[PDB]
């Protein structure tokens, strides 16, 4: 199964289940309701990135192999982090 | 000169020799302040035939007086029956150039082959052979001070028969001499400039001698200086009588350490 | 080996794997089974170059060294409106502010 | 009572080879008899050593610049073994996967001197986060508490 995840300037983000569930707040999200997730205050340079991390978080986790650095522009360092704080991932 | 066993604390295990495990300890005594102190003990206490042999070792030791070789503190008969040691608080060279391969200069391990020189002409005078004399035998006391270690402890673990250490008349004819320790003394000379690496790594013991005889040697270590490496050359003549005296082993190493340290 | 992936079309963006030994008309089978629309319905570029259904991903040039999980290489999505194909459409991502005063050396 | 992580004085040499596979200089710990640490000269990126350690010693591996955690053998304890076949011992030392929140943390601090941390657009509880740097003394209390609730699970 895909999710789509919407950033606040209208960007449809489709990637696999397993990969947007590395982020708590997305897995907050997508429990509770008795599938796609709507980001206000996320803009789509960020939510890419977050997307590339959880690409990078489940591709390396439990690796024996050698891991490359996940590379952090200085330009979104400071949006990135806001987005990672309020994600939990 | 028995010591009061109470003045001693007994520390952590720092090796094993053949009569039984060796521990750092401290000895406070009447006459100065607290000293760090190496403890050798034995598991067995027949009369003649193990105390004996064992007490020997530091009888040997209390021959020598000198600051480049461990001294006897004292012994203790009463049981268990314990050899005391001058602890070198920096342990194994071998070790210590490791630790320190990037922060150690070139002058330090002249220093250190100079200062071992000084200990071996001193035994060359007593008219005393020591047979063991290599990288994994010296300790280190402070950053400016290592030492020859125990003579019993020295016995055939330069890591069996030292082969890739010995003189060629030693392996050929077991004949042991100054000269041989002169052979001996440029290969831990070695062992220091490569810092710790031991000699002729990947030769089996049984082809050393065809080689040393082929005129193979150990080459020069990156960062010798010429003068240094031919030097060991000397040390590494075939012929005992072709090689240099611990007295000319000095001097040469004192001229080296003293051009090295007016360029650095 | 695997190579990471945005397809990339208008607004969307699908992150997915393949192979570089994966066929462009396999990955149109990959888009198909997200976006409904197949294979014959789509077109794939590499920047303005269409890609042919036959050729490897790694062929293309989509290989591990540009095509990694943390930056993963864009693939450009057209799909069929009538009786032709749509031109290829990607709208940028939002940009960042201007670096801040205590972050520049 | 005594240090939980702490080396054994065992004595059986173990040869090891420390195998930096990161792109950070490692800085080499070991973990002496006392649970103290020790630091070990760095290893660049991408070089391999041949060094001496002992069955039953504790080595843990950090950035030598910023002592950001790294793993070895994708865990956080190296603890050397008897030598099999004359085979030396691999220490793998890689990254570990970063939360995204730790790795923007890194990149900040790597770009901000500490005493301008206050003049970034954040929160406040993102200033106290980018000012709980990395350390080793931090991940042993950690890394302990973890090793003594392990020990208790089960009854
Ligand atoms: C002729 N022989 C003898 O006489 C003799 C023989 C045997 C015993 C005693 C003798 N007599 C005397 C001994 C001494 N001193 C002395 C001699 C030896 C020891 N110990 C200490 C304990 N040791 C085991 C251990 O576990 N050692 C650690 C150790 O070695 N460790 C930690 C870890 O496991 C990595 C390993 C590392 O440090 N290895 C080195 C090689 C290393 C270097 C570089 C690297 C790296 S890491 C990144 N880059 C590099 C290059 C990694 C490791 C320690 C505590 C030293 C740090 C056995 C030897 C201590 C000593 O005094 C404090 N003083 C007087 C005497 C006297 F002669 F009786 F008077
Ligand atoms: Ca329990």
């Amino acid at each position: 199964m895909y999710v789509k995840l919407i950033s606040s300037d209208g960007h449809e983000f489709i990637v696999k289940r397993e990969h947007a569930l590395t982020s708590g707040t997305i897995k907050a999200m997508l429990s509770g309701p008795g599938n796609e997730v709507n980001f206000r205050e996320i803009p789509s340079h960020v939510l890419s990135k977050v997307c590339m991390y959880f690409t990078y978080k489940v591709r390396y986790t439990n690796s024996s192999t050698e891991i490359p650095e996940f590379p952090i522009a200085p330009e979104i360092a400071l949006e990135l982090l806001m987005a990672a704080n309020f994600l939990d991932c | 000169y028995e010591i009061q066993r109470e003045r001693i604390e007994l520390g952590r295990c720092i090796g094993e020799g053949q009569f039984g495990d060796v521990h750092q300890g401290i000895y406070m005594s009447p006459e100065n302040p607290a000293l760090a102190v190496a403890i050798k003990t034995c598991k067995n206490c027949t009369s003649d035939s193990v105390r004996e042999k064992f007490l020997q070792e530091a009888l040997t030791m209390r021959q020598f007086d000198h600051p480049h070789i461990v001294k006897l503190i004292g012994v203790i008969t009463e049981n268990p029956v314990w050899i005391i040691m001058e602890l070198c608080t920096l342990g194994e060279l071998r070790s210590f150039l490791q630790v320190r391969k990037y922060s150690l200069d070139l002058a330090s391990l002249i220093l250190y082959a100079y200062q071992l020189s000084t200990a071996l002409a001193y035994l060359e005078s007593k008219r005393f052979v020591h047979r063991d004399i290599a990288a994994r035998n010296v300790l280190v006391s402070s950053n400016d001070c290592v030492k020859l270690g125990d003579f019993g402890l020295s016995r055939y673990m330069e890591d069996k028969l030292p082969i890739k250490w010995m003189a060629p008349e030693s392996i050929n004819f077991r004949r042991f001499t100054s000269a041989s320790d002169v052979w001996m003394f440029g290969v831990c000379m070695w062992e220091i400039l490569m810092h710790g690496v031991k000699p002729f790594q990947g030769v089996k013991n049984n082809d050393v001698i065809g080689r040393i005889e082929n005129g193979e040697r150990l080459p020069m270590p990156p960062n010798c200086p010429p003068t240094l490496y031919s030097l060991m050359t000397k040390c590494w003549a075939y012929d005992p009588s072709r090689r240099p005296r611990f007295t000319e082993l000095k001097a040469q190493l004192s001229t080296i350490l003293e051009e090295e340290k007016a360029q650095q | 080996m695997d190579v990471f992936l945005m397809i990339r079309r208008h607004k969307t963006t699908i992150f997915t794997d393949a192979k570089e030994s994966s066929t462009v008309f396999e990955l149109k089978r990959i888009v198909e089974g997200i976006l409904k629309r197949p294979p014959d319905e789509q077109r794939l570029y590499k920047d303005d170059q269409l890609l042919d259904d036959g050729k490897t991903l790694g062929e293309c040039g989509f290989t591990s060294q540009t095509a990694r999980p943390q930056a993963p290489a864009t693939v450009g999505l057209a799909f069929r409106a009538d009786d032709t194909f749509e031109a290829l459409c990607i709208e940028p991502f939002s940009s960042p502010p201007e670096l801040p005063d205590v972050m520049k050396p | 009572p005594r240090p939980v992580l702490r080396s054994v004085n065992s004595r059986e040499p173990s040869q090891v080879i420390f195998c930096n596979r990161s792109p950070r200089v490692v800085l080499p710990v070991w973990l002496n008899f006392d649970g103290e640490p020790q630091p070990y000269p760095t290893l660049p990126p991408g070089t391999g050593r041949r060094i001496h350690s002992y069955r039953g010693h504790l080595w843990l591996f950090r950035d030598a610049g910023t002592h950001d955690g790294l793993l070895v053998n994708q865990t956080e304890l190296f603890v050397p073994s008897l030598n099999v076949d004359g085979q030396p011992i691999f220490a793998n030392i890689t990254l570990p996967v970063y939360t995204l929140k730790e790795r923007c943390l890194q990149v900040v601090r790597s770009l901000v001197k500490p005493e301008n941390y206050r003049r970034l657009d954040i929160v406040r509880s993102l200033y106290e986060d980018l000012e709980d740097h990395p350390n080793v003394q931090k991940d042993l209390e950690r890394l302990t508490q973890e090793r003594i609730a392990h020990q208790r699970m089960g009854d």
